[PDB]
């Protein structure tokens, strides 16, 4: 009617809300730990299926309070249908999606990350986004990627959804332990970093190392999350100089910036398969002792007939 | 118009309730032979020690979960809509009546339309009910019940008064021209050579 126009047109200053930040990752990778530590409490409670965290973002420059919706998703593939609750056409244009790559188990990173490469993609097509809007969001995201001042190429954003994507890898401190407990070479770290950077480049993603135990880049992660979902002022440069914690802004990545990381390792060519270079973590739990079956009466009586037969 | 718990709380607390109602039957210890079968000389993994696989053992498949969140995805959604309606009253403290006057200047008579839907907009409001219940979510419009009432009633009174003032001016036109035309007809010159 008339009111819903008259009162609605009387709009005041505000800050955009209703943003749905999404978190898919391999189960048990401390995803809940990471995000709970981010939002202020040490750790909430885990569970099964989709879980909710309302992230309270306050801007002191404008002195306002807003909440974003962290919908953190279980790592079980059987719980993939309920993701249809997580993303809707109304919510899609303002969704920022991140992965949790538990560096304490590098051998299960890429494919689990590539597991993303299916799930969301399926969910982004089974919801039937009209071509016009998905193309316009895609080109908008491409342009946003292009204009990073502190790039074009064959595979840059060669496959993406047009929403901001991050690849945050938690439990960073463990890199030390697996360095000594596994003799995990520094060249291995360089190789996996280059591979992850190529991945984030083909999805136009910004990649952040972090460790809840060492509380590294948590402030930087907060800054980048708010800067991407809202558009706040950002000033942190590309922290890539030290391997311990590396921060790749979405757009800072270039193919030459990965060739420079390629050169310093000369053991095995990066073109080789991911799992080939990394060593497999051997299974510890032994197989259960075999069934001690008892020969049933029938074939036993057959054998006893034979025994009484040759005599 | 604030929410003492923001609307996100309405979903977060319900999720915590559903998590409790899952863990009440999920965190049950798993029956195991390790009591004497010490040959598994390894700390019992959480996934097996606490029996965290029941969700994959749905007789009806994941549909129940699809239903469960759905209820929440309903219960919260519409109630936020309800909250939204309340937030629509925000204008009553920051609005310019001149804008309304210019937009609807000389309507059917002066407004004659929005003044009608305002009485209907007095809904979700002006009732002995103090808090709206919906499932386990209760929204208490107790602190605003009187303040928004005073503001809305004042605005209604001013709009009604302006409507009546314009109505009366048009009725001055009404009766004045009726009187003039009645006298003009009451000249009654029916027969004339001119």
């Amino acid at each position: 009617s008339s009111i819903l126009s008259e009162v609605s047109t009387r709009a005041r200053s505000k800050l955009p809300s209703g943003k749905n930040i999404l978190v898919f990752g391999e189960d048990g990778s401390g995803k809940t730990t990471l995000m709970t530590k981010l939002q202020g409490a040490e750790h909430g409670k885990k569970g099964r299926g989709l879980e909710y965290l309302y992230l309270s973002v306050h801007d002191e420059d404008r002195d306002d309070h807003t909440r974003c919706n962290v919908w953190i998703l279980d790592g079980d593939l059987y719980h993939k249908g309920l993701l249809k609750f997580a993303v809707s056409a109304e919510s899609l244009p303002e969704t920022l999606v991140i992965f949790v790559a538990d560096m304490s188990r590098p051998w299960t990173v890429m494919e689990s990350l590539q597991k993303w490469a299916s799930v969301l993609r399926e969910h982004i097509d089974k919801m039937k986004i009209p071509p016009e809007k998905m193309r316009e969001l895609e080109r908008k995201f491409v342009k946003d990627f292009q204009d990073y001042m502190e790039p074009l190429g064959d595979n840059v954003l060669t496959h993406n959804l047009g929403i901001p994507v991050l690849v945050v890898c938690t439990k960073c401190d463990a890199v030390s332990v697996l360095e000594k407990e596994h003799d995990y070479r520094d060249e291995h770290l360089d190789f996996i970093q280059s591979h992850l950077r190529r991945f984030c480049l083909q999805y136009g993603a910004a990649l952040i190392y972090t460790s809840v135990k060492e509380e590294k880049n948590l402030d930087l992660l907060y800054k980048y999350i708010v800067h991407k979902t809202y558009g706040f002022h950002f000033t942190t440069p590309a922290l890539v100089v030290e391997k311990d914690a590396v921060f790749i802004p979405a757009g800072w990545d270039n193919e030459k910036k990965i060739a420079i990381l390629h050169e310093n390792f000369t053991t095995v060519k990066p073109e080789d398969a991911y799992e080939d270079f990394i060593v497999k973590p051997p299974v510890r739990k032994l197989v259960h002792d075999k069934e001690l079956a008892a020969e049933d009466e029938q074939v036993f009586l057959m054998k006893q007939q034979s025994l009484l037969a040759k005599q | 118009i604030y929410l003492n718990p923001p609307i996100e709380e309405c979903r977060y607390k319900l999720y915590q309730e559903m998590f409790a109602w899952k863990m009440v039957v999920l965190s049950l210890p798993r029956i195991q032979s390790q009591r004497y079968q010490v040959g598994v000389h390894y700390e019992l993994t959480e996934e097996e020690k606490f029996y965290r696989n029941a969700l994959t053992r749905m007789p009806d498949g994941p549909v129940a979960l699809e239903e469960s969140y759905s209820a929440v995805m309903g219960i919260v959604s519409e109630v936020e809509q309800y909250v939204k309606v309340w937030l629509q009253y925000q204008c009553l403290w920051d609005m310019q009546a001149e804008n309304i006057y210019n937009r609807l200047g000389e309507d059917l008579n002066k407004w004659q339309a929005l003044l009608v839907q305002i009485r209907k907009a007095r809904g979700t409001f002006d009732n002995a009910e103090t808090k709206k219940e919906f499932g386990p979510v209760v929204i208490d419009y107790g602190k605003v019940q009187s303040k928004v009432n005073l503001k809305y009633d004042s605005w209604h009174k001013e709009v009604l008064s302006k409507f009546g003032q314009m109505l009366g001016s048009n009725m001055t036109e009404f009766h004045s021209q009726i009187s003039k035309s009645r006298q003009e007809l009451e000249q009654h010159s029916v027969d004339t050579a001119s």
